[PDB]
């Protein structure tokens, strides 16, 4: 039965990614001005299934490095929905947010290995700069994560989903949460913040995207947990994660890519004092409001 | 409008709904109707361990309550 | 599928250290060292094991080999000696495994009781606060001097790095 | 063995998907370097900082407050030193 | 008269600088751009289904390169070579024998659809309005053999419709 | 509230509604202008915007073809091709024909890459007419 | 002949999969590039078909030559064409590209892209109508409906 | 692809030393082909040397020939020529803005204004019939005048397009990030703008007042 838990965890995320591709193409069309895909298949679902099939059919380093980059990217994509408390998480990790950070770092490894095995100097310097702007935001992500769980005591994240029954945690740290959400945009490598098997590489990218969406929805807000009926909590949680993913599309389809030096200059000299000042305020302040959270 | 985008969004919303609901279904199914315990600390592990010891069936969910009194 | 999983993971650990001690191309070396750090983290997370290896998993395998691969890719870019030393190191591994298994004790200059050992281990004692996590939850009450000199050496490392890489 | 089995299933399904994906056909910049070492040092100071909420329940609150502000203040001072000394220009 | 742009500075009034700083620190006009593109999300999309609704045209569109003929009559071309004389890409090849019954005619009247730039100079120049651009644009030819028209291809192409070109010439005997 | 439920019955039944939407694309039925040879139907709405006034709906098996799927351009007769591009605002039921005896009534459609498509050849008789050597052999 | 029936339906499946997506790369030199980016406009979506513009030549499906191919261009053209995956299909758009056309009689014009790459679908026009280019993509998709690759591999 | 050009840049990294824009890739022999053809038969060469200015190049060639040939064209020809000149100017500026956007990133304003550009192509369809290369401006006044039922449609377009360009400035134009992308770069000294042969929008931007 535990193997059935495993398969229901790691198989339907692939269907989730494929239907995310159709949703982002459709909604970005309706943003832009486009019906479509609506011709191949009823309302475009056979179209992404055929996308994945056709990309599997085609007939395209150091086969060590050439295979060890996408195998690591996609095993990260599989392993990284382990402790997310869709009410009962699959493994009750006593500390999981540090696991989130560590596997972001492993994704950095995957991109660097594929860039090394690309073996062409323009792609090499491009992958190098992409590694630097992937690594340049795991500072801010870590420190904001630190300050938002300092309000809630423990790394366990189940205590977090307890503590967000009273208020949505977007209120008692809104600018901190906003800066974390911009750093999720940076870590997902999408607009504004910017060879094979592209199916695997693409797949790992979008699974990391939906991971950050779900982790945003769990880390900051949620619904009241019904005793002995978690279906309603799962419904409202999933709808909030989907509305944030549509909001993520909504930010995608409207802004140009930054210049790379503007990106770094913006990160250091604009996030990094402001994150530090907000984080020291969340250090010094719960000791001033007679409120330190109970690590159990 | 959105009149042709809610099919894909609805199907993908079911496809994201399914692992949590199936996991809760299996957590209730694989405990005799109870909830799985969560021992973060060694104290709750010892408490759970003596619980599965005194059930006799090597299965703690039975919990043999107020029946081995006298 | 058996008891001695600590000894098994330690064999994979020694395999990894040999696999980059044979001096390969340095990105093969980085791959082997990532595998070594992962199974060392698995070992310490198997000795309970709550926090500290996973803590350093961010740092040693999240903040070090990235910088090594970075500075290897922007510096520079099969042979019988490397493969020969790897096979002989594997052979010394095989011989030490054999002398652990089909003997009683192994001595390099010690005595090692040759059997897989969960011993010694805690006797299920009531912690309730996850001892090593509260150990790391020191340094901030009793740790006056230590974090002072540590942060001070961090600041001096900063100014040293930039000066050597052409301050200003 | 739960999470070891899950990890192994992730690895095996990923290798299955890679083998299906494979078998069916069948000079530099100095500014690059300072980003890495700047990350390395600030990530080390992260590694010092982040077990703070485990610690946040002591009886010597004033000492914890003072050394915590010492740590973040030194992090911001190292940032301020490279900021004044044009440490990340382009 | 010159009405030039950006001769103005952000004035140093305290409300001006705190509104610009709120624009900076709170991303406000960015969110205004978000609201703009959502206002175009909720519109009705301006697409057309192609294979069931073909796009609009004019009566004066330039198409197909057909030869016409008289009302139940002979070939309206005479082989007077004007269409080669003004064809800029020179895709028109004309060779003109007179036929058996004394009247002057052709042998060979060829267009290269590869070469034709579709101006209708031959349309403006044919003195009897024989060669006329058609309405439709559907060739999509798999071969480079087929895109060299001959006289019987052009006459069958003129056989494939007249009532279209009848309505077009009835719409364009007045302007052209 | 109303349009998404009075449309299947407004199409005639769930046989056709499955047919019309799974066919290719669209469900904007209802105006019933005409139909013409090789079965095809022609509708003109007066409710939506320009370019979505008019549409053909093709039929199957019109030249030994089984064209339920993969509909072509120019399966259409030419008078509806005048109608459909909005070269006129008037249907071709006013005066379609002409009394000329050379127009196809068959409309041999797009045919490239079939057993039947056009090939080029020089439509000219003999060029130089060589001297034929004689019949009776000397010596 | 259950094997042959499986071969028929499986060939149907992979031919449907090949014709379904077809994301191209736009080569696009002159004003026919403007016409391609006008048949990606709202009034003619390639994205109704799943046909998505993409500048990645390592995953391109159909190469659309469009514009005035020159001698100075042509080695770069076939260097692009070589590092394209073996399922490749070629649309020659425009009278410049399907036979030289208006700049036929000059130096530095290859007389159509037949001399460089093999061509599947010629579509004429100077410029072609966007609507006509979409029709040309439809007739290419009917060619992809007519492949019988798996039948030929079954009885080769 | 990032037009189509050879760029040969030489740089210290994330930076520059000097570059060479190599062009000649799209060379077609237009001047030679006009040297063998006549005036009317080569007016399309001027129509498609530049392809965006599908009427302004026509107007320039026709005024070259009319200036050489002593012909003052009639007034309604002049007004129709000026109307189409301003329309093609509108289309050329809107392409410049939108391909600047699609170069920079910035997906959606490209498609808004290409809906607009499809409508103006439809007006060229009704006037000449050609999609883009409406040659149509014969030397000696414009042949084949505009048909009945057009000017009020241009009037309707004018109202709706003034709204759509207000909405385009709402989208772009004092955005934080587009300003952040391109303000600092591309300064041109107006004295050097005169001497380096910069003409048109460059003289608009750098200082000195000029308009033909
Ligand atoms: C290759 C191995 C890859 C391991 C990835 C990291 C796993 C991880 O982060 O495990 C943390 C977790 C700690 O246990 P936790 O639930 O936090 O409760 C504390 C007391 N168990 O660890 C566990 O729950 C189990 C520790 C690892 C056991 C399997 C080791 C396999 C090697
Ligand atoms: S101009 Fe007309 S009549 Fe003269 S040769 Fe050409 S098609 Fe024939
Ligand atoms: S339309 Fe132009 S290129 Fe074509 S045949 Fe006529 S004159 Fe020649
Ligand atoms: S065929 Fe005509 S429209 Fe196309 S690139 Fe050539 S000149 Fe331009």
């Amino acid at each position: 039965m535990f193997m059935i838990n495993v398969l229901t965890l790691i198989i339907p995320i692939l269907l989730a990614v494929a239907f995310l591709t159709l949703v982002e193409r459709k909604v970005l069309g309706y943003m832009q001005f486009r019906k479509g895909p609506n011709v191949v298949g009823p309302y475009g679902l056979l179209q992404p299934i055929a996308d994945a099939i056709k990309l599997f059919i085609k007939e395209p380093s150091s086969i060590s490095m050439f295979i060890l980059a996408p195998i690591l990217a996609l095993t990260l994509a599989l392993t990284m929905w382990i402790p997310l408390p869709m009410p009962y998480p699959l493994i009750n990790m006593n500390l999981g947010v540090l696991f989130m950070l560590a596997m972001s770092s492993l994704a950095v490894y995957s991109i660097l290995w594929s860039g090394w095995a690309s073996n062409s100097k323009y792609a090499l310097i491009g992958a190098l700069r992409a590694v630097a702007q992937t690594i340049s935001y795991e500072v801010t992500l870590a420190i904001i994560l630190l300050s938002v769980l300092l309000m809630n005591g423990s790394f366990t994240l189940s205590t977090l989903i307890i503590t967000q029954e009273q208020v949505w945690l977007i209120f008692p740290a809104w600018p901190l949460a906003m800066m974390w959400f911009i750093s999720t945009l940076a870590e997902t490598n999408r607009a504004p913040f910017d060879a094979g098997p592209f199916a695997l590489f693409f797949m790992a990218e979008y699974a990391n995207i939906i991971m950050m969406n779900i982790f945003t929805t769990t880390l900051f807000l949620g619904a009241f947990h019904n005793p002995y009926m978690p279906e309603l909590y799962t419904i409202n949680f999933t709808i909030k994660s989907l509305l944030l993913s549509i909001t993520f599309l909504w930010i995608r389809a409207s802004y140009p890519r930054f210049r790379y030096d503007q990106l770094m200059h913006l990160l250091w000299k604009n996030f990094l004092p402001l994150t530090l000042a907000l984080c020291m305020w969340h250090v010094s302040l719960p000791i001033l409001l007679s409120s330190i959270p109970p690590q159990t | 409008m959105w009149f042709e985008v809610l099919p894909g969004i609805a199907v993908m919303g079911v496809c994201l709904f399914i692992p949590g609901m199936a996991t809760a279904r299996i957590h209730r199914f694989s405990n005799g109707g109870r909830e799985k315990r969560v021992a973060h600390y060694s104290y709750q592990w010892y408490l759970m361990e003596r619980d599965r010891r005194v059930s006799g069936v090597n299965r703690y969910y039975v919990s043999k309550g107020l029946e081995n009194i006298d | 599928m058996m008891t001695y999983i600590v000894f098994i993971l330690s064999i994979i650990f020694v395999m990894g250290f040999v696999g980059f001690s044979s001096k390969p191309s340095p990105i093969y070396g980085g791959l082997g060292l990532i595998v070594s750090g992962g199974v060392g983290c698995g070992i310490v997370l198997n000795f309970g094991g709550s926090f500290l290896g996973l803590m350093v998993f961010l740092i040693y395998l999240g903040g070090m080999m990235v910088v090594f691969g970075y500075t290897t890719a922007m510096a520079t870019e099969s042979n019988k000696v490397v493969l020969g030393t790897f096979i002989t190191g594997l052979l010394m591994e095989f011989l030490m495994v054999y002398y652990v298994l089909k003997d009683k004790e192994v001595e390099i200059v010690f005595k090692f009781n040759g059997m897989g050992d969960w011993v010694i281990y805690d006797t299920g004692d009531s912690g309730f606060f996850s001892e090593e996590a509260m150990g790391i939850a020191a340094l901030y009450s009793y740790g006056t001097w230590l974090v002072i000199v540590t942060g001070w050496s961090l600041l001096i490392g900063v100014v040293v790095i930039m000066e050597i890489t052409r301050g200003n | 063995m739960n999470l070891m089995i899950t990890l192994l299933t992730n690895f095996t399904l990923a290798t299955l998907l890679v083998t299906i994906a494979f078998w069916l056909p069948q000079p530099f910049s100095m500014k690059f370097f300072l980003v890495a070492i700047t990350f390395l040092l600030f990530d080390l100071e992260i590694a010092l900082l982040l077990p703070l909420p485990w610690a946040s329940q002591t009886t010597n609150l004033n000492t914890m407050l003072t050394m915590a502000l010492l740590l973040i203040f030194l992090l911001a001072v190292s940032l301020a030193y490279e900021w004044t000394q044009k440490g990340l220009e382009w | 008269t010159y009405k030039y742009v950006n001769l103005r500075e952000p004035s140093m009034d305290m409300k001006s600088v705190t509104d610009r700083a709120a624009q900076t620190l709170l991303w406000t006009e960015l969110i205004r751009g978000l609201g703009m593109t959502l206002s175009y999300l909720f519109r009705e999309p301006a697409t057309i289904n192609y294979p069931f609704e073909k796009g609009p045209l004019s009566p004066r569109f330039r198409g197909e390169h057909a030869l016409r003929r008289y009302p139940s009559g002979e070939e309206r071309c005479i082989a007077c070579k004007l269409c080669e004389a003004v064809c800029p890409a020179q895709a028109i090849t004309i060779e003109a024998e007179p036929r058996a019954d004394g009247s002057r005619r052709t042998t060979r009247y060829d267009i290269d659809m590869t070469k034709c730039i579709y101006c209708g100079f031959c349309q403006e120049a044919c003195p009897v309005d024989a060669i006329v651009e058609g309405p439709n644009f559907e060739f999509s030819t798999e071969t480079h053999e087929e895109l060299l028209y001959n006289k019987e291809k052009l006459l069958n192409n003129g056989d494939k419709w007249e009532a279209e070109i009848a309505a077009n010439i009835q719409a364009d005997y007045l302007y052209r | 509230l109303k349009r998404g439920l009075q449309q299947v019955s407004g199409h005639g039944g769930l046989r056709g509604y499955l047919r019309v939407l799974f066919r290719a694309n669209d469900v904007r039925v209802g105006t019933l202008v005409g139909e013409d040879k090789y079965g095809n139907k022609y509708y003109e709405d007066n409710k939506q915007f320009f370019g979505r006034h008019r549409w053909v709906i093709y039929t199957t098996e019109m030249n030994g073809k089984n064209t339920f799927w993969d509909v072509d351009g120019s399966m259409v007769p030419p008078e509806w091709h005048r109608w459909l591009h909005c070269m006129t605002d008037d249907p071709p039921t006013v005066k379609p024909p002409t009394a000329r005896k050379f127009i196809w009534t068959n409309h041999k459609f797009n045919l490239s890459g079939t057993p039947q498509q056009y090939v080029p050849y020089s439509t000219t008789r003999k060029k130089i007419q060589e001297w034929v050597p004689p019949s009776t052999p000397y010596k | 002949s259950r094997g042959e029936y499986v071969v028929a339906k499986l060939d149907d499946l992979i031919n449907w999969a090949r014709r379904s997506s077809l994301w191209p790369m736009t080569f696009g030199l002159a004003c026919c590039a403007v016409e391609m980016m006008h048949m990606a406009a709202p009034r003619y979506d390639m994205d109704r078909f799943g046909v998505v513009f993409r500048a990645s030549p390592r995953q391109s499906d159909v190469m659309i030559v469009a514009g005035t191919l020159t001698n100075k261009m042509a080695p770069a053209l076939r260097k692009v064409y070589d590092q394209m995956p073996e399922p490749r299909y070629v649309v020659s758009m425009g009278s410049c590209a399907n036979g030289g056309g208006y700049y036929h009689y000059s130096y530095s014009v290859v007389r159509g892209c037949d001399r460089i790459v093999p061509v599947d679908i010629y579509v004429p026009g100077c410029p072609p109508t966007a609507e006509a280019l979409l029709y040309g993509i439809l007739q290419l998709q009917k060619k992809i409906k007519r492949e019988k690759r798996l039948r030929i591999w079954y009885r080769r | 692809h990032p037009g189509v050009l050879r760029l040969v840049m030489e740089l210290s990294g994330e930076m520059v030393r000097k570059c060479d824009p190599h062009i000649g890739l799209l060379h077609r022999g237009t001047e030679k082909l006009i040297e063998y053809k006549t005036y009317l038969q080569a007016l399309p060469y001027f129509d498609r040397l530049d392809y965006v200015s599908m009427m302004c190049n026509e107007q320039a060639y026709s005024l070259a020939v009319e200036k050489l040939l002593n012909i003052q064209p009639p007034p309604r020809a002049q007004w129709i020529r000026v109307l189409f000149g301003e329309i093609t100017r509108l289309l050329n500026h809107i392409m410049a803005v939108t391909t600047h956007a699609l170069d920079i990133g910035a997906m959606t304003p490209f498609f808004w204004m290409f809906e607009e550009r499809e409508k103006m192509f439809e007006f060229y369809e009704r006037v000449s019939g050609a999609r883009m290369h409406a040659a149509y401006v014969r030397p000696g006044g414009v042949h084949q005048d505009l048909p009945l039922g057009l000017m009020d449609d241009i009037y309707e377009f004018s109202k709706n397009f003034s709204l759509r360009i207000d909405e385009l400035e709402e989208m772009l134009t004092n955005n934080r990030i587009w300003r952040n992308r391109t303000v600092d770069i591309g300064v041109v000294t107006a004295e050097d703008a005169l001497n380096y042969g910069f003409s048109g929008v460059m003289l608009r931007g750098s200082g000195i007042q000029w308009d033909l």
